[PDB]
């Protein structure tokens, strides 16, 4: 939920 | 001035009294005498009846009938008699609308007149479009320039083996129209390669944003949408966690940038370390899994339907919500407005 | 033995240090020095490498490389090179991320038989996930015909399919999407307990038929006797429900903990029965789809053996008008009238 | 979750 945006 | 008991209400003996209703509104009334009284009054509204006409058939004191009637009404266990006047294709959604104290015909009418942009037609876009299509959204605009592959068949439920090589928007449109020929579907052959490309995306009641290319796509969409006064909803996944939200509403909600909740993938201090970070991330491929995609897409569509129907609050207003798949866990990240925000603030 | 960095890994500078990994396994590493040594180690495995080879390649002390390599491996951020070796090549990353050999999971799925007991909204959504994941054999069980009203949830069905048999259309739509599998048809609704004996033996039954009201009670008792695993999925109006995943001799049964109140004094109980008999679920595709999706995840995991299904010993509800998930304990009970 | 079985 934090490591970059959603894929 | 008739009221009627909703078909979606069920009751059960339980504990020292019993349960009234199913789902989120389910109430456990401890007292047996009160619970049985609630059953008696609700029984009087099985047929469309005014308060006085139903009361006339009750065998309980009027003060009790009055409190139970008030109980039943506030929870929308009984609804205006007219709300039940419908054989229609959208009939099963109607009980859902009724249960939230809404006029089914009015929600449906709001959906008919809606226009929704599906930005990205991958696994999320597939599931959202078909939910929205079969729920009676009047106009769906599909936006994607990719082609169907064999690897797509995992999550992209509209696509078949024979569809390989064709355009995604083309097959989705076809598959949507076969499900709901009463709605309008258009397609726009575009992938967002640059921020500027966003200008080619038409205005609508909301954008459903699920394309993940480039990696800062949601940052572009947000910035653009803030400046275009355009509502949007984000949905996807971070491997095994299903993600949906925020749902951005100009002037009513925070934007993606307000709270700064997600970390920017590429970027450090030391170049030696920065190059390695950038290479590790550049090779990222999500661990896709239909069940995760499906959950994310399903809850996103629910929020769009409530956003347009206006009968219950969208869940992801001011929030980015995650649902785990390898543990029983749901988490929402705060995405409320910041006066300090450099995107929608000052 | 080579190791390789999984493609599902990602990292980001965050707080005092940074994040390693995406999804459930995401870990905030506070110590920036440690965070940096993890990336340096991981960098050696982008292309497959042996432990020792990468140790010389890394510009870090042996004691740190050991701990960092262990961290990556224990989290399945780096996997055996052979695990990296298709239609289902998308699901492969998912299985890798749980430290399973994807080929051996995929093989288990191909060797499986699944009964779909009820082909309504849940059966539509479950069956297509399982089919496209490579569940080898699927047994579709339903006698109802497609109605226009179905189209809102039952995703395999189109306007031109109205009137035709549900089992028939699912089967066609499944083979269109995955031709590599085999699908079966049984035209049957469970109106009588004894109809269950017409339901074939399988790795697991997905049970979602909603009539009669005590269908899950008939399935529970029968599956215990029959040593047959099953999983219930559905919804209570606006709440999505999946579980329990009944496993003979391992879990409790539906009846064990008595977590549910039965639907059906002279005057009142006649009125209750009347109300409950008129009951119709307030169906909604988003809710249907969640229950179905998570149901399907559990079957894949149960058969695949790569991760613990969520619904073992548990009945799980996900709300749709609140941000809320709740499970009810369905642990084993010696006083149970079915499997005590 | 308690009012009857799942539907
Ligand atoms: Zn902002
Ligand atoms: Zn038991």
């Amino acid at each position: 939920m934090r490591t970059g945006n959603a894929n | 001035m008739d009221y009627i008991l909703g078909r979606y209400v069920k009751i059960a003996r339980y504990g020292s009294g019993g349960l009234v209703g199913g789902g989120g509104k389910e109430q456990y009334v401890e007292n047996l005498v009160l619970w049985e009284n609630i059953i008696k009054t609700a029984y009087c509204f099985i047929t469309p009846s005014s308060y006085t006409a139903a009361l006339e058939t009750a065998n309980i004191p009027e003060k009790d009938f009055s409190n139970c009637f008030r109980f039943l009404k506030e929870n929308f266990f009984i609804i205006p008699g007219e709300y039940n006047n419908s054989n229609n294709r959208y009939s099963r959604n109607f009980l859902h609308y009724q249960s939230y104290g809404a006029n089914p015909v009015l929600v449906q009418d709001k959906l008919k007149n809606a226009k929704v942009v599906i930005l990205g037609c991958g696994g999320i876009g597939n599931h959202v479009s078909v939910i929205l299509a079969t729920s009676g959204i009047g106009e769906i605009i599909l936006i994607d320039n990719d082609q169907i592959e064999n690897t797509n068949l995992t999550r992209q439920v509209l696509f078949s083996e024979d569809d390989v090589g064709k355009n995604k928007t083309e097959v989705i449109k076809r598959e949507l129209l076969k499900r709901n020929s009463e709605i309008s579907v258009s397609e726009i052959a575009l992938n967002i390669n640059d921020y500027t490309d966003l200008h080619k995306v038409p205005e609508a009641d909301i954008w459903v944003v699920s394309a993940d290319h480039p990696f800062n796509l949601i940052n572009w969409v947000n910035k653009y949408c803030v400046r275009a006064n355009q509502p949007y909803i984000n949905a996807g996944y971070v491997n095994d966690i299903a993600v949906f939200g925020p749902l951005y509403v100009p002037g009513k909600t925070g934007c993606y940038e307000c709270q700064k909740v997600v970390a920017d993938l590429y970027g450090s201090e030391k170049e030696n370390i920065d190059h390695k970070i950038k290479l590790i991330n550049s090779r990222f491929k999500p661990a896709t899994f239909a069940p995760v995609n499906n959950v994310a897409a399903a809850l996103c569509a629910a929020d769009v339907i409530k956003f347009i129907g206006k009968y219950s609050e969208p869940l992801s207003l001011n929030k980015r919500i995650g649902i785990w798949s390898d543990e029983i866990k749901i988490h929402s990240q705060n995405m409320g407005r910041s006066p300090v925000c450099s995107v929608c603030g000052n």
